[PDB]
């Protein structure tokens, strides 16, 4: 019972660990976005 | 009218258009190519330069040159009567049928004014389905939200199918029951596959469903942003009907993951950040947005009934669709692959299916009076029952007495004659009475939760 | 004032321009409806009006008007039998005024205002005043109401009415600073009225049933967490300890939940029965309700406005059990009130501050001396409802970090009908050491002693139940039998409240401690006539155990003439054996 | 555009024990095959396209590895045909996309074989494409929205993904075509995870 | 005297100055609202254009007309004292007692500098505790740095106010020098339920290590930045009495926890990526100020001993 | 290593019974390294040596000290030989190809200098394509008697 | 630069029983040592850098605590290698870095302490170099790419993190120097996950 509920939340956080990475990368790729509507002038 | 044209920046399914700051937010247009072809979009994101209108269908015939756009019904509604009670429709409203498109008498808003709960009074009084495991352990009342817990491979649509062309209300059990009040029933589907919703057309005409229920049909190679506009116009002409003429209407959503995607599709085309596993942020407030429009009204004597089903992706209920809706709604009902993959219709195993509604709405005067003991002491009896029949595989049969020996016959000849129905048009009384033919496998005074009067007076 | 116009609507984000010099959070009415939005981000000339309504049907170049005050409550008279939402709208005369629905864009004022309250003047012209000093009463239902003047002001006091017969648009008083001051006042909300001193817990917070002082004091000025599953009755419990309590206000807080499973509330919670004076409990409990499908930033401070109107009946002098209902549905709108901020997830999905917002929530309640200088506590009896159920959600873990008294309701116990469902094996206080001298000084001084010998009894009972559990209870030894018997009556007896019968609604501390000593001289007694010479089944048949099964039936008002009488039966019953 | 559509009463005579049995394809229906890599995709492909019931196999590999495509091309038309006795191939329009061709051409040939499909069952034939790898489409979709500085969706999928995918599912279904007579497309599509 | 105006931009707990030049990273301003209430912030990102003032409580009411910004004192320093021995002090090191505040004697800066590690002796002599597994199995040998775990519902808070009392160190034992070096204990508490501290106030005042011990307690409904300001006041009052006075404090860092989310909610702000499961990746380097400012310097009779409380979150 | 080296000195086509008769032509071998340290170097190269096989082989040596741009050159320009060695001269061309995984690392680096929007565990999404391009030009033509048979060495991160 | 590098064929003595009985490292060789907190690493790198047969320990210790250096300049001055006499110091040259020093100088620390063991392999030593917690080192490139702001990948490490940890440990190896000597540089390298 214990090491897979340790082994079922590793991967829970390894999941969020992947998860904070994307959101992370969206959030730059939006700001990308606004800064290139300022860029074009 | 106007016509703007002078439109730049087409990209994927948007569109900009310059200098249109009359478009309101949320304002339906239809754009009108220069090849004399007419698409229909919204209005999102206006501005002092520019305009961005989201397209339905895909952009092909377009260009920077010959495109015009023209405002069509500044905010999206529908109209509405009472006469298209065998009318179906696609997402738009859109007869599909062939038939004469009505006249509004109405002109309704499409999105939903939340209801004000001081004007709600508690659901207590409850409506059959025909489903025997439904009726009797696990009921539905007018007015309460109850989804479906489907899996990825079980036959949903024809549990919907029997169920809307089969529950009627019925009032002889209540105070003098008339049936001048008549039973619409509204029916969306959402992300359909061509067969089923040929399916779907043959199962409503062909036993006199058509002529009292609405159908709003759409298909997935339809555009999405009309499988979000759909519900909405279900749920307004459900309350229409049910809050301006006293009705009862039962409301059955089909396929709610299906909008679930079209809701990321939306969210991640107009540009704005997801959140967890990959979907909007504002999922719980726009999924209570179409579930929390039902329930029944001090004062008024309508009753809007609501049966999402949906399924889950691979089985699992911290998946945030079902976690939201088993996280708002009351209770749910789940089918299953274990007992469909056995082999009964309707594949409903009860023991994680589950009303919190059933305590106020069932007993005497409203429905019948043993009705709560019944439905107690079958789960406690089927729930050790199951444990028993996977036991039963290790220790041998003679090697347990009397009395489990029953149990583990009862389930058996459970899951043969109470669950296992196909298309058997069940009432309440005979369900019933095979609910105490089963329990009549047990011997007496095993029947704990069950008291003594009852028992004198049902026993076979 | 500031009459801007809009530049840009993207979803309910209104970018607004000409609002230069216009402040941070304020109200902001937008557009010839006019929403209540609210103001983030300034940039220049700009503001960023987020919009709590859908944005359908508005325009560019529609007039935008601000307020200038941030998210406020409105004070004073008349709040008591009130039902609100959010952001303080009063719902019943929104359903009298404009349909069963609720139209987008449309505004009333918390205060009724077109009630004459009966003034009674209290201060002199050519006093002076500081901020929290009460200068005028007005009854409201037989509930006496103190009227004070708003904290962070201070005059002397002149113009001042006599026993007039008014409305709250009448300014009873005038500063010679300026200033007339009215019966209503209006406070932002995201702060507490400030107070001298906070104190610490000498007083338990009397819920009233026999088990959640008793073993698991929660101490007025305290702090309680419940986590509520479906098949429990947490509904009966909320009403019984705002029926009974020690607390003299209670403001129960809807923030958000099922709306079936609120009306449901609409329709009991004002036809109970206040047991004290004899009317029903609205005249003097405050209501927030909120359904799932409101706007989102009034379901997020819902419970700021319910702690800020609990503050304000703390103010006079009172006794407020602040009750809120699951919190998580709070985090959901948090939650989602944040990913339109674009803000950058946490551990779930939550903000980086949702243990800050838990502890600026939680922190806001003790026992605390006016401003006026008198004594009142706020305490809170807040909920848990875990959506997956599983107790490692950063909701229940940082609830279980600040909260002083945890508690558990089970689905097993309900099941085998124990009410109310509370497990004691999985259930903890803090509120022992600090209640001690209270608990010695006024109930008796060996009242934390017989508390300490049941909390050993009910370890031990769940602590040596296995052998039980496998070989049978009948087979036992001739100590442990006296274990499991003392224990079961314990349970059954002690424990078990059926809080719809008419006199065991209610257990104050002597009747606590009355059967608390009876059931530990049953339990001496009975060890030692089983340790003399004699087994155990002979002793389980006899009118001690129907006397301590009827002992928590019997009034309070015939409680000296049942416990000692009681006690002295059990000594001679086995003094004769 | 085709005149109507029907429910399906014929089986797709797949050649495979389990295939038919107890998973079996109407002849209008769709199937969706999912499979890690090393696990029998093509080869149960092959098989479907060796031995069903088809007057006409449509064959799409859209990203795929060579020697698959020259194994059937030499492989065929040294067999029999199941209906008549002509060479294997005389029934089958094999439309490729190996893995090293370029990269934007996949959504052409995918949706190339489907339109070829629909040709032929505008003749009242009974086809059956069988296309593998709509996983590389999807992912060709990845690299040119890639390349616009666009906002891709769950796992970096421009977000009109599903929007096609279903798009492509429609046009099967065991229709009555506009010339009277009936026809069939049916569909095996592989999907790699 | 010398305030900047022209704020150009208001985001969260962000702002941006406007013909700010003569500013300086990493010091601090005072934001004066027109109302008349003024709030802390810090000065990074200074660029030619503009500055970024990360604000510190939180934003409310504020305008881009009277948001008058002002430089207050570059270096973060603080006005210590000797007689500190016994005060309750603010998150911020503001008395709360009703007592004056106190006289300073240097305003040292509250980051401090790394030691020179040519400088430091070994930790080479011991001191009592009051534990028994403590003192024999482990053993608090004076002037490191050693945690306490704990976990969600386990009594840390009482070992606290246990370890804080009946611990000091035995002289002789060793040989002789016992009146030179008399004993304090700095005691920071990052992050308290109100009831947490009453008790320590109950507690202290009680056994009367209120005569020897110096508070830093949080009260933690208080803005965000007194959280994380508070151990750095609270080590550079135990550095200048350990280091200019030849004390042996203890130092007792109450929950770490309550720190490390106000570290994560902070960091929040510049959208850093966040580390292993949110916090942000130079936490290392803030524990690693906050930890190794302790130790032991040759010459002196100095010895600062830390002993950081820390629950998990889970086991 | 050893496998590789192994499959390099003893692995021979067997002509007797394929029933063609014979002319029994060893093997060429296209050795592309990329970021091998030192030790696998010398054991590579002395392993050659010891089997003779140098007069024979061609090695494209990027190691690990040399720059790591160049990975992304080294397997094309490899192959680029391997086809011409196979298809003009009637050749049976063996190519190791050493350590993709550093090969996806560059990939990595040289996708990540230009934001582009990775797929899983951060790589981009023409890793696909690429490794395509590498692969898919190796197999056998009709008619013409050259061969390419490639054993690329991966390197499994978590095995 | 040297002239050529050899092949390690001599065993760098480590001293300690299992780790030249059981896994032993050679005079040229790289080895790694893991270990979360509490399995030591301390006591281990303190007793190669006390028992081996080195001629010169270069001890590059980076983000770490600040009584490890100042037990090593302790203790050392006393003790004796068993070769010559007189003290340990006199063999030991060591590059502290501790954890409080500023974060951006470990990236210099590293490539000053590889660059003073290639200066003593050119004079005929066969250098020991311990090269501690370069997980830290990671974590200076983590700082300064998401302070430069460049994509991040696997966790925030710079995706050129393997570029420079591989010519890092390239660096150490068996040569011959252009004088004609020989010479070895060997790493211990304690990473810290
Ligand atoms: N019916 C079968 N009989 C024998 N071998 C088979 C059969 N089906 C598949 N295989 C083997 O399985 C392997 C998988 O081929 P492939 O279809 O490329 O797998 P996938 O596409 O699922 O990765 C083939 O090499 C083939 O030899
Ligand atoms: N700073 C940069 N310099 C060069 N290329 C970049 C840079 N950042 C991103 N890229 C990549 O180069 C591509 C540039 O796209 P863009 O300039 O918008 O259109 P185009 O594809 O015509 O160059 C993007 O796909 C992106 O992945
Ligand atoms: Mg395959």
């Amino acid at each position: 019972i214990p090491g897979i509920r340790a082994q079922i939340r590793f991967i829970q956080q390894v999941l969020e660990q992947r998860e904070r990475e994307d959101t992370f990368r969206l959030k730059r790729i939006k700001g990308k976005i606004e800064a290139r509507e300022a860029e074009e002038e | 009218k106007k016509e703007y044209t002078g439109i730049t920046y087409i990209s994927g399914p948007l569109l900009f258009v310059e200098n249109a700051k009359d478009l309101a937010y949320g304002a339906i247009v239809d754009i009108k190519d220069g090849t004399g072809r007419v698409r229909g979009g919204q209005v999102i994101e206006v501005s002092e330069e520019y305009a961005v209108i989201q397209v339905f269908e895909e952009t092909t015939g377009l260009d920077l040159a010959t495109t015009s756009v023209s405002l069509v019904e500044d905010v999206a509604r529908l109209g509405v009567s009472k006469e298209m009670l065998g009318r179906r429709f696609n997402g738009i409203g859109k007869p599909i049928d062939g038939l004469p498109p009505i006249t509004p008498e109405k002109r309704l808003p499409i999105t939903g004014l939340p209801l004000n709960p001081v004007a709600r009074r508690k659901p207590e009084q409850f409506i059959q389905t025909g489903i025997s495991t439904i009726d009797v352990m696990n009921t539905l009342v007018r007015g309460q939200k109850l989804p479906i817990f489907s899996g990825s491979g079980l036959p949903a649509n024809e549990i919907a199918a029997q169920i809307a062309r089969q529950a009627t209300v019925r009032p002889d059990l209540s105070g003098e029951g008339e049936k001048e009040e008549p039973f619409a029933v509204v029916f969306a589907a959402m992300g359909i596959t061509q067969r089923e919703l040929s399916y779907f057309i043959q199962e409503f005409e062909r036993t006199g469903a058509l002529s009292r229920s609405v159908l709003f049909l759409n298909k997935a190679d339809d555009p999405t942003i009309e499988r979000i506009l759909t519900p909405r116009m279900a749920l307004t002409v459900a309350e229409y009907l049910a809050f301006e003429h006293d009705y009862h209407v039962l409301v059955i959503l089909t396929d709610m993951t299906n909008y679930c995607e079209a809701l990321r599709e939306i969210g991640a085309a107009r540009e704005e950040i997801p959140g967890r596993r990959g979907y909007p942020g504002y999922m719980y407030t726009d999924l209570a947005t179409i579930y929390e429009r039902a329930g029944v009204v001090e004062g008024k004597k309508g009753s809007v009934t609501q049966i999402p089903i949906l399924s889950m992706p691979d089985d699992d209920r911290t998946h945030p669709i079902p976690d939201l809706t088993g996280y708002i709604t009351e209770g749910q009902i789940q089918l299953s692959r274990e007992l469909h993959r056995k082999g009964i219709y309707p594949p409903i195993d009860p023991l994680p299916s589950l009303s919190r509604l059933m305590n106020n709405g069932v007993g005497k005067g409203k429905t019948r009076e043993d009705h709560k003991q019944v439905s107690d002491q079958l789960y406690s009896a089927y729930a050790n029952g199951v444990d028993i029949r996977k036991l039963v595989a290790i220790i041998g049969e003679d090697a347990l007495t009397e009395n489990d020996r029953r149990y583990l016959q009862f389930a058996d000849a459970f899951e043969r004659f109470f669950i296992n129905q196909g298309q058997q048009n069940r009432s309440i009384e005979e369900s019933l009475q095979i609910a105490w033919a089963l329990l009549s496998m047990l011997p007496q005074g095993e029947l704990k939760r069950i008291s003594k009067d009852h028992i004198g007076k049902y026993y076979g | 004032m500031i009459q801007g116009v809009i530049q840009k609507i993207a979803g309910p984000a209104v970018i607004a321009k000409g609002m230069l010099g216009a402040r941070m959070y304020d109200i902001c009415k937008v557009g010839e409806e006019g929403l209540v939005g609210e103001i983030i981000r300034l940039d220049g000339d700009t503001a960023f009006v987020q919009v709590y309504e859908d944005t359908s049907g508005l325009k560019v170049g529609e007039p935008v008007v601000s307020t200038g005050l941030p998210l406020a409550v409105e004070l004073g008279p008349g709040m008591l039998n009130g039902i609100y939402d959010g952001i303080q709208r009063p719902l019943e005369r929104i359903r009298e005024k404009t349909g069963i629905y609720i139209t987008r864009g449309v505004v009333v004022h918390a205060l009724d205002r077109e009630k004459k309250w009966a003034w009674t003047p209290m201060v002199k012209p050519g006093d002076e005043v500081r901020g929290g000093m009460v200068l005028g009463t007005v009854p409201e239902f037989g509930f006496t109401h103190k009227i004070l003047v708003p904290p962070d002001v201070r005059g002397r006091v002149k113009e001042v009415k006599p026993a007039g017969e008014y409305t709250v648009e009448e300014p009873v008083v005038v500063l010679e600073d300026g200033t007339e001051l009215k019966m209503y006042h209006t406070w932002p909300v995201r702060r507490a009225r400030p107070v001298q001193r906070k104190l610490d817990p000498n007083t338990p917070f009397l819920t009233g049933m026999r088990i959640l002082d008793v073993l698991f004091p929660v101490a007025m000025g305290g702090t309680a967490a419940i986590p509520g599953p479906f098949g429990s009755g947490k509904t009966v419990t909320q009403q019984s300890l705002a029926k009974w309590s020690n607390a003299d206000v209670v403001v129960y807080v809807g923030c958000g939940e099922r709306g079936n499973e609120m009306t449901d509330v609409l329709v009991e919670f004002p036809e109970l029965t206040d047991p004290k004076t004899g009317g029903p409990l609205m005249h003097r409990t405050v209501l927030i309700a909120n359904t799932s499908n409101m706007p989102v930033a009034a379901r997020e401070a819902s419970i700021y406005v319910g702690v800020t109107i609990a503050e304000y009946f703390r103010d006079q002098g009172f006794s407020v059990a602040l009750m809120a209902d699951s919190t998580s549905r709070w985090a959901e709108a948090l939650r989602e009130i944040s990913s339109r901020l674009e803000e950058m997830p946490a551990e779930e999905g939550y903000p980086p501050y949702l243990a800050a917002r838990l502890a600026a929530f939680y922190e806001r309640a003790g026992k605390v001396i006016t401003l006026g200088g008198e004594e009142g506590a706020v305490t809170i009896v807040g909920a848990v409802s875990p959506p997956g159920g599983d107790m490692s959600e950063p909701v229940t873990q940082s609830t279980l970090r600040i909260v002083g008294a945890f508690w558990r309701l089970d689905a097993s116990l309900a099941f085998r009908r124990h009410f109310p469902a509370i497990n004691w094996n999985g259930s903890y206080s803090l509120f022992t050491s600090a209640l001690d001298p209270w608990y010695r000084e006024n109930v008796a001084e060996d009242y934390p002693e017989l508390r300490d010998a049941i909390s050993e009894l009910l370890q031990r009972e769940a602590g040596l139940q296995e052998i039980v559990q496998l070989v049978g209870p009948d087979a036992l030894q001739d100590a442990e039998r006296l274990v499991i018997e003392v224990g079961r009556i314990i349970r059954e007896d002690f424990l078990q409240q059926n809080a719809y019968h008419e006199v065991d609604a209610y257990c104050s501390m002597k009747k606590a401690y009355g059967i608390m000593k009876m059931i530990l001289a049953f339990y001496k007694e009975a060890e030692a006539a089983i340790k003399r010479g004699v087994s155990i089944d002979e002793i389980l048949q006899l009118p001690v155990l129907e006397r301590i099964g009827r002992a928590r039936y019997v009034s309070e008002e015939e409680f000296p003439a049942y416990f000692e009488e009681a006690m002295k039966e059990i000594q001679g019953a086995f003094k004769a054996l």
